[PDB]
């Protein structure tokens, strides 16, 4: 606000109100991001007192409805570990508490009603009949989820144990969110310090030129100022439009990870972090989104022989959805992912003509039921 | 906002169109404590001065000098100055100053200015044409003339070449003035170099004495140690001000603080340079400084083409400071708040929405989020759904820029 | 004859508050673990700036002198402890060459158990001394524990110095160069630790 | 004089060709993304849940528009519905039967 | 290598500090993207005969 100064600026023109337009455009995209992750539900769903949930306890990832602010047991550990001239840090559009519904809503969707809540209204559905369904997507025959059903749970339970101990024993694992506050502070203390520095000038202090000088010695020196000032400002804004364009490229993989792995069961391999997927839930974080995949992994195997095709009746018989294997003694089919052996029959196959086309194929009895 | 966007039709929305800045609504100065004046009870109320040829001298030094007082003296018969005013003095810095001072009779104060010829000024203390300092005397027949007169009181009027810019001679050595072997014993041609102004009572008011200083100023390659007397204000507390202390000007809202410095620091510095609070000169609290409260102003209305209402958001300034309504996105301001928590025709900030809405004004609320769902889930049951809909769904990907090309050389140089 | 250092010689660099943050500054330090010469004398150059300390317990070490020549040809300082405060003056002085007891002028100013300690530099014709008295407990060498010295006087005299001598219980004395180093202040803003930029590959 | 002007003028330039680089950045991704939504949502049927307009997709129909695409997505979904009581299972005689 | 330049660079402060930092950032993220490309796999599954 030092006058000679305010008159020397209005030499550049438009710099000193385009940078507020740059800014402006920074400024809408977060919200715009906010909005496109966490406003992907046109209800705000909420759960219901009971826990029939197959002993599934999602007590951990639920809001706490005595908590201050009705973040999950979870959102506050990782809202506890995440950590003047001419500034202005405005508000977001949207609080941490509204947060804390949209992260309530969808989880409670993908709790309570499958895929549907994001597909069209929701519809409530039991939840081991999801986990079911989900099998079912990797490939897996959905009794053998209902045969373990507890044993499932029991892990399930484990495994968010674990998640909770691995998110309160160490920070290194919330390292992107602490880094982009990190840049921010960073970036702005740098401008801030940029002010004492003197870019060829007599002084960094404004008053001081002004005191000591002839009004054009200090308008030279005071240009100096100005120039550095400036290219000071529009360093900075080139770095916040370059690490906005980033944080978007971030956005748009978070709306289409809340798209594809909350409100569905997406295939895409690897996609939904390691193993094949079963769903995911979303916890809202300090500036930032944490997903919890759930996944299911094959973690013991046996060997086994195994024939392509096997030849009866001369005609060729292909498994109709598994492989055919064998420890020698017999053959049976079983299910591509999962070890569940079953007899060979005519309903458990298909035919495809002789048997003499085949490289590997075996002799073997069809039971036709 | 017209004025701003450079349009006479504005659309709905809300745009940010200048600065809001409380003013200083004073200035608060702060210099030492009333200390370490210069001695000049000892220069102008002291009880005698030399006779001229030998001129009293005195460095002044590690003290502020008042002028004003001078300036102010009404018993200086004289009192100028030369390359500077004496209004000026108060403000200015030397290194050193000299209290060059003595008697003469008040005739010879002609000489005593810049540059001038005469006995006094050629042989006793020779004034430049290029003084830039002060001369003042006083008339002193009362202390320096004398029944029968006061020879005691003498000048050099003989010398053989004038003295040199505020060169000093006290030299009594015979002036030999002509031909005649006076080798230094008085006599014809043989003068005594010094002679006396033999002060009576019966001397005419030029003719008598008077008391005389000049004050030679000198700025050095040593450091200012002479400064005219600084003035501290009053201090205001909790409200927005310009300020200085010392040398520590600055701009903000003082206020006291709990800030334990040690007795040797003066002012403190934030995270990042700037400066946070101060040690008072004159009564030595620790003060914060403050920020004075400012943000950007914007304008949130409906189209321009619906209607011609308009709202204002202070963005971050509490409506202390500035229908009025506080939000956590600062002051809102011609709005109307209102319960009832639509979803957002416009946005704030913080939660906060406003719309133009039924007589029609602009209301502001919390944003509603959607509407609420108590889903009706329990693991006995399903739904399962009886008819379906086409449903379709405009969306739209930008795929090109407009191609755009610059000669640099065109546009740079014409 | 030669001894270390080691941790010894950083004072408040202006007279600045600062809230428990690691600050960092390029000004004239005491090197460290840089060499400095001891003793229980010679007239001693003054380089760039000047670190002093003793043993002293009992104040029989009392003075300093400094200037060009440090004698006679151009105003020099006299620096005295008279055990009732410091006393300065600058004169162009004809005092005692020695001054011992048996078991033109322009201005002037006044003010093993322990160990007291200074350290002087002049910057655009200011002259600062900075000062530390503290306990200690240690035989011989300096004290390796951290601390900070402190200002007292800062005086427009403008004297050009390049030597100077002790007047008169083990003593040591060390010179400063141009360092960038780092300060840690604490939640009362004092120094409480430092780091020599040039020392090693840790501390850069 | 001039060199003044040029400085300005040069300044100016090189910031108005950053902020071209920058939101050409951006229509590269945008492009990216209209890309693969042909890719998907019109030379087949993407299954991915609303990448291709929102509820399950059906196909979808591009029509050209000034620098950009616009898609028209067709969509199904469920819209009216019942409650039912249901099992994970139904036993037969001693065995248990999946759908 | 001129101490008359440098004196001068120093002046201008942090953009020095800065520009080596950016293209330090550019730098690690070169390795980055080749890890996050071919280290998606923890076991180095050699050829069989
Ligand atoms: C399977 O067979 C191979 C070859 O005989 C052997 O190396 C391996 O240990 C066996 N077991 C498993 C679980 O791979
Ligand atoms: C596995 O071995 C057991 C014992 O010989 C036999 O009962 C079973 O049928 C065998 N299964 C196959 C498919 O080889
Ligand atoms: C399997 O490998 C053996 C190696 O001796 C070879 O003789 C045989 O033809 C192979 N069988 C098939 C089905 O490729
Ligand atoms: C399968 O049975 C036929 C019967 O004619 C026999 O010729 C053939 O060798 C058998 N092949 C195998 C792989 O057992
Ligand atoms: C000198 O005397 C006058 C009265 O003659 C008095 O007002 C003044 O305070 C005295 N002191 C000084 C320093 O002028
Ligand atoms: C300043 O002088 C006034 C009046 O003599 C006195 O009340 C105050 O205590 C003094 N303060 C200091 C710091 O000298
Ligand atoms: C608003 O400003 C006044 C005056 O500073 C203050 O009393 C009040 O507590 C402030 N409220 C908030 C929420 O800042
Ligand atoms: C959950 O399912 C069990 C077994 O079908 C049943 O006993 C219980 O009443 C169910 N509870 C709810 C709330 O659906
Ligand atoms: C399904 O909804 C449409 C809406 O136009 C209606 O015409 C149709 O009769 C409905 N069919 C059934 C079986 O509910
Ligand atoms: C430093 O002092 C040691 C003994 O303390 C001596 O041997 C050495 O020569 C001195 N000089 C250097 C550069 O180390
Ligand atoms: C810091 O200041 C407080 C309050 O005066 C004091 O109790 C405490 O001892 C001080 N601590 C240090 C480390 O100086
Ligand atoms: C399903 O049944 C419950 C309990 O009667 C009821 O609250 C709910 O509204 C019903 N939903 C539908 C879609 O009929």
């Amino acid at each position: 606000d030092s006058t000679e100064c305010s008159n020397l600026l209005l030499q550049y023109g438009s710099f000193c109100t385009q940078l507020n337009r740059a800014l402006t455009g920074i400024a809408v995209e977060q919200d715009k991001n906010t909005q496109e992750v966490f406003a992907q539900v046109k209800q705000i769903y909420k759960t219901p007192p009971i826990k029939d949930f197959g002993g599934f306890n999602f007590s951990q990832i639920l809001p706490d409805p005595s908590k201050p602010s009705k973040r999950s047991f979870i959102e506050d550990l990782l809202f506890n570990k995440v950590t003047f001239n001419g500034l202005t840090v405005l508000p977001p559009l949207l609080t941490d508490e509204m947060i804390a519904q949209y992260t309530s809503a969808l989880l409670a969707g993908t709790i309570t009603s499958g895929w549907t809540f994001g597909a069209g209204a929701a519809l409530q559905i039991p939840f081991a009949m999801q986990m079911a369904y989900r099998f079912n997507g990797i490939g897996v025959t959905q009794n053998v989820l209902y045969e373990n059903q507890k044993l499932i749970a029991n892990q399930f339970n484990s495994a968010i144990g674990k998640i909770q101990d691995s998110l309160s024993s160490t920070a290194s694992a919330l390292g992107k969110l602490q880094d982009v506050v990190n840049q921010n502070a960073q970036a702005l203390n740098t401008l801030v310090k940029q002010l004492s520095s003197n870019f060829g000038a007599i002084s960094s202090v404004l008053n001081d030129i002004l005191s000591r000088l002839d009004k054009v010695e200090a308008e030279v020196q005071i240009d100096r100022l100005i120039t550095g000032r400036l290219q000071s400002l529009q360093t900075y804004v080139t770095q916040q439009l370059i690490r906005a364009a980033e944080i978007r490229a971030s956005a748009n993989l978070a709306a289409t990870k809340m798209s594809e792995c909350v409100l569905g069961q997406s295939k895409r391999v690897d996609f939904c972090g390691k193993g094949y997927h079963l769903m995911s839930f979303p916890q809202s974080a300090p500036h930032g989104v944490v997903f919890l995949h759930v996944t299911y992994v094959p973690a013991q195997e046996k060997n086994f022989t195994t024939a392509p095709a096997i030849c009866h009746d001369g005609k060729a018989h292909f498994p109709r959805e598994g492989v055919f294997v064998s420890n020698g003694t017999h053959w049976f089919v079983t299910q591509r992912n999962f070890y569940e052996p079953q007899i060979i029959t005519t309903d458990n196959t298909f035919v495809s003509g002789n048997c003499d086309v085949v490289i590997g194929i075996v002799n073997n009895t069809v039971y036709d039921p | 906002t017209k004025c701003t966007l450079k349009s006479f039709t504005v659309e709905k929305g809300i745009y940010q169109t200048s600065n809001f800045r409380v003013q200083p609504t004073e200035s608060i100065v702060r210099f030492p404590n009333i200390t370490n004046l210069c001695p000049f009870g000892e220069v102008f109320n002291a009880t005698r001065f030399a006779s001229v040829y030998a001129w009293n001298r005195k460095r002044i030094s590690n003290c502020v000098a008042d002028y004003s007082v001078l300036y102010n003296s009404a018993s200086f018969s004289t009192f100028k100055c030369y390359g500077v005013s004496p209004t000026k003095l108060n403000d200015l810095c030397f290194t050193n100053v000299y209290a060059d001072s003595f008697v003469i009779r008040g005739d010879e104060v002609r000489q005593i200015a810049p540059g001038q010829t005469g006995n006094i000024a050629d042989y006793n203390y020779k004034l430049p044409d290029d003084f830039t300092g002060c001369v003042i005397a006083w008339n002193s027949n009362n202390l320096d003339s004398k029944v029968g007169g006061n020879y005691n009181y003498l000048y050099r009027l003989f010398r053989k070449s004038n003295l040199k810019p505020f060169e000093r001679d006290i030299s009594t050595e015979i002036y030999q003035a002509g031909s005649t072997p006076c080798n230094g014993v008085k006599g014809f041609n043989c003068y005594f170099p010094l002679q006396s102004y033999g002060f009576q009572p019966t001397y005419g008011v030029g003719y008598q004495p008077y008391r005389v200083v000049v004050l030679s100023f000198e700025l050095l390659h040593a450091p200012a140690t002479v400064c005219g007397p600084k003035k501290s204000t009053n201090l205001v507390k909790n409200k927005c001000v310009n300020f200085n202390f010392n040398g520590l000007t600055g701009t903000g809202v003082l206020t006291e603080s709990n800030k334990k410095f040690l007795p040797f620091q003066q002012f403190g510095r934030d995270i990042a340079d700037t400066t946070d609070a101060v040690r008072d000169p004159q009564t030595l609290e620790i003060l914060d400084i403050t920020p004075c409260s400012f943000g950007g102003v914007s304008v949130i209305t409906p189209g321009t083409n619906t209607s011609n209402q308009v709202a204002v958001l202070y963005q971050g300034v509490n409506c202390t400071e500035v229908n009025v309504f506080q939000t956590r996105a600062g002051c809102l301001i011609g709005a109307e708040h209102v319960n009832n928590s639509y979803e957002c025709d416009i946005p704030i900030g913080a939660g906060i929405c406003a719309s133009y809405q039924t007589s029609q004004s602009i209301i502001a609320y919390t944003m509603s989020l959607g509407v609420e769902n108590s889903v009706a889930y329990s693991n006995n049951s399903i739904a399962i759904p009886t008819n379906f809909t086409i449903s379709v769904t405009t969306e739209i990907l930008p795929v090109s820029m407009t191609k755009t090309s610059v000669d640099c050389t065109m546009y740079i140089c014409g | 004859a030669y001894t270390n250092s080691f941790t010894r010689g950083v004072y408040y660099p202006d007279k600045v508050f600062r809230s428990s943050v690691l600050h960092s500054t390029q000004d004239l330090f005491l090197p460290f673990f840089s060499n400095v010469t001891w003793f229980h004398n010679p007239v001693l150059p003054f380089n760039d700036g000047v670190y002093f300390a003793s043993t002293e317990k009992s104040n029989i070490i009392r003075g300093w002198i400094f200037g060009t020549t440090l004698d006679s040809k151009t105003q020099s300082l006299l620096i005295v402890n008279n055990a009732t405060n410091v006393v300065i003056k600058v004169c162009e002085f004809q005092f005692c060459n020695d001054p011992f007891l048996g078991v033109n002028c322009t201005f002037e100013y006044v003010s093993f158990k322990n160990l007291r300690e200074f350290v002087f530099k002049n910057i655009d014709g200011y002259f600062k001394i900075y000062s530390k008295h503290t306990p200690i407990n240690l035989v011989r060498g300096l004290p390796q524990g951290f601390s900070a010295l402190e200002p007292l006087v800062d005086l427009p005299i403008g004297i050009n110095i390049t030597r100077f001598q002790t007047l008169l219980a083990a003593y040591y004395v060390g010179y400063l160069q141009p360092r960038t180093f780092l300060l840690k202040y604490n939640e009362n803003g004092t120094i409480t630790d430092a780091v020599d930029c040039a020392l090693d590959p840790l501390s850069e």
